Protein backbone atom coordinates (compact mmCIF):
# COMPACT_ATOMS: atom_id res chain seq x y z
CA UNK A 1 0.00 0.00 0.00
CA UNK A 2 3.05 2.20 0.58
CA UNK A 3 4.45 0.31 -2.42
CA UNK A 4 1.17 0.71 -4.33
CA UNK A 5 1.54 4.47 -3.60
CA UNK A 6 5.16 4.69 -4.81
CA UNK A 7 4.20 2.68 -7.89
CA UNK A 8 1.15 4.84 -8.39
CA UNK A 9 3.36 7.98 -8.26
CA UNK A 10 5.88 6.38 -10.66
CA UNK A 11 3.11 5.47 -13.18
CA UNK A 12 1.84 9.06 -13.04
CA UNK A 13 5.30 10.54 -13.54
CA UNK A 14 4.98 12.24 -10.15
CA UNK B 1 13.28 26.37 -18.11
CA UNK B 2 13.70 30.14 -18.04
CA UNK B 3 15.13 31.60 -14.80
CA UNK B 4 12.51 34.38 -15.14
CA UNK B 5 9.48 32.06 -15.29
CA UNK B 6 6.81 33.72 -13.11
CA UNK B 7 5.54 31.51 -10.27
CA UNK B 8 2.43 31.88 -8.19
CA UNK B 9 2.69 30.19 -4.80
CA UNK B 10 -0.72 29.50 -3.31
CA UNK B 11 -1.21 28.60 0.38
CA UNK B 12 -3.31 30.04 3.21
CA UNK B 13 -0.32 29.72 5.59
CA UNK B 14 1.97 32.73 5.07
CA UNK B 15 5.01 30.94 6.53
CA UNK B 16 4.78 28.03 4.10
CA UNK B 17 4.47 30.51 1.18
CA UNK B 18 7.64 32.26 2.34
CA UNK B 19 9.37 28.90 2.68
CA UNK B 20 8.43 27.86 -0.90
CA UNK B 21 9.35 31.31 -2.28
CA UNK B 22 12.75 30.98 -0.58
CA UNK B 23 13.34 27.45 -1.91
CA UNK B 24 12.52 28.77 -5.41
CA UNK B 25 15.00 31.65 -4.87
CA UNK B 26 17.62 29.09 -3.81
CA UNK B 27 17.05 27.34 -7.18
CA UNK B 28 17.45 30.65 -9.08
CA UNK B 29 13.72 31.42 -9.54
CA UNK B 30 13.30 35.02 -8.32
CA UNK B 31 10.09 35.94 -10.17
CA UNK B 32 7.60 34.72 -7.55
CA UNK B 33 4.23 36.01 -6.29
CA UNK B 34 1.88 34.78 -3.57
CA UNK B 35 -1.82 34.02 -3.16
CA UNK B 36 -3.68 32.94 0.00
CA UNK B 37 -6.32 30.71 -1.60
CA UNK B 38 -7.87 29.70 -4.95
CA UNK B 39 -10.02 32.84 -5.18
CA UNK B 40 -7.09 35.12 -4.38
CA UNK B 41 -4.99 33.02 -6.87
CA UNK B 42 -7.50 33.47 -9.73
CA UNK B 43 -7.58 37.23 -9.09
CA UNK B 44 -3.82 37.46 -9.30
CA UNK B 45 -3.72 35.22 -12.36
CA UNK B 46 -5.72 37.90 -14.24
CA UNK B 47 -2.63 40.15 -14.28
CA UNK B 48 -1.23 37.72 -16.85
CA UNK B 49 2.35 36.59 -17.33
CA UNK B 50 2.18 33.61 -14.92
CA UNK B 51 4.10 30.54 -16.06
CA UNK B 52 3.89 28.14 -13.10
CA UNK B 53 1.61 27.42 -10.14
CA UNK B 54 2.50 25.71 -6.87
CA UNK B 55 -0.63 25.11 -4.79
CA UNK B 56 -1.47 23.62 -1.42
CA UNK B 57 -4.30 21.04 -1.31
CA UNK B 58 -6.35 22.52 1.57
CA UNK B 59 -7.38 26.16 1.55
CA UNK B 60 -10.55 28.10 2.40
CA UNK B 61 -12.85 29.77 -0.19
CA UNK B 62 -11.35 27.59 -2.96
CA UNK B 63 -9.03 24.68 -2.23
CA UNK B 64 -6.16 23.26 -4.34
CA UNK B 65 -8.13 20.71 -6.30
CA UNK B 66 -10.82 23.30 -7.16
CA UNK B 67 -8.18 25.74 -8.31
CA UNK B 68 -6.40 23.04 -10.39
CA UNK B 69 -9.63 21.98 -12.15
CA UNK B 70 -10.56 25.65 -12.77
CA UNK B 71 -7.17 26.34 -14.39
CA UNK B 72 -7.32 23.11 -16.43
CA UNK B 73 -10.83 23.95 -17.74
CA UNK B 74 -9.99 27.63 -18.38
CA UNK B 75 -9.81 28.77 -22.02
CA UNK B 76 -6.51 30.66 -21.58
CA UNK B 77 -4.81 28.85 -18.65
CA UNK B 78 -5.56 25.16 -19.45
CA UNK B 79 -1.89 24.12 -20.06
CA UNK B 80 -0.30 26.05 -17.13
CA UNK B 81 2.04 23.86 -15.07
CA UNK B 82 0.56 23.16 -11.60
CA UNK B 83 2.50 21.48 -8.82
CA UNK B 84 0.20 20.24 -6.09
CA UNK B 85 1.42 20.18 -2.50
CA UNK B 86 -0.07 17.85 0.10
CA UNK B 87 0.46 17.08 3.83
CA UNK B 88 0.32 13.32 3.17
CA UNK B 89 0.58 10.99 0.15
CA UNK B 90 -2.71 9.04 0.06
CA UNK B 91 -3.88 6.90 -2.88
CA UNK B 92 -7.22 8.75 -3.13
CA UNK B 93 -5.62 12.23 -3.21
CA UNK B 94 -2.92 11.11 -5.69
CA UNK B 95 -5.64 9.77 -8.04
CA UNK B 96 -7.73 12.95 -7.54
CA UNK B 97 -4.64 14.97 -8.59
CA UNK B 98 -4.01 12.65 -11.57
CA UNK B 99 -7.68 12.86 -12.71
CA UNK B 100 -7.67 16.70 -12.56
CA UNK B 101 -4.36 17.00 -14.47
CA UNK B 102 -1.83 17.96 -11.78
CA UNK B 103 1.55 18.43 -13.48
CA UNK B 104 3.20 17.25 -10.27
CA UNK B 105 2.48 16.12 -6.73
CA UNK B 106 4.71 16.66 -3.66
CA UNK B 107 4.45 16.03 0.11
CA UNK B 108 5.32 18.93 2.41
CA UNK B 109 7.69 19.56 4.05
CA UNK B 110 10.20 19.15 1.17
CA UNK B 111 13.79 20.24 0.57
CA UNK B 112 15.13 22.48 -2.23
CA UNK B 113 16.59 19.36 -3.89
CA UNK B 114 13.15 17.66 -3.91
CA UNK B 115 11.50 20.82 -5.25
CA UNK B 116 14.14 20.90 -7.99
CA UNK B 117 13.51 17.25 -8.94
CA UNK B 118 9.77 17.83 -9.16
CA UNK B 119 10.12 21.00 -11.27
CA UNK B 120 12.58 19.25 -13.59
CA UNK B 121 10.16 16.33 -14.03
CA UNK B 122 7.49 18.84 -15.14
CA UNK B 123 9.85 20.90 -17.40
CA UNK B 124 11.00 17.67 -19.06
CA UNK B 125 7.47 16.41 -19.74
CA UNK B 126 6.38 19.83 -21.13
CA UNK B 127 9.59 20.47 -23.11
CA UNK B 128 10.38 23.58 -21.08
Amino acid sequence: SQDQVDDLLDSLGF
Amino acid sequence: ADKELKFLVVDDFSTMRRIVRNLLKELGFNNVEEAEDGVDALNKLQAGGFGFIISDWNMPNMDGLELLKTIRADSAMSALPVLMVTAEAKKENIIAAAQAGASGYVVKPFTAATLEEKLNKIFEKLGM
